[PDB]
């Protein structure tokens, strides 16, 4: 489903989806 | 970007994995 993400709440989803790949936070 | 799109729009699950290492 759809997802709605800003600030905190969308890193916990990178942490979620990419767990110990690890993941990269880049925003603009 | 997807920092942007996910909050400003919406974002699905999958495009987050193109974030993982
Ligand atoms: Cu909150």
């Amino acid at each position: 489903v759809n997802q709605h993400l800003c600030g905190s709440h969308l890193v916990e989803a990178l942490y979620l989806v990419c767990g110990e790949r690890g993941f990269f936070y880049t925003p603009k | 970007g997807i920092v942007e799109q996910c909050c400003a729009s919406v974002c699905s699950l999958y495009q987050l994995e193109n974030y993982c290492n």
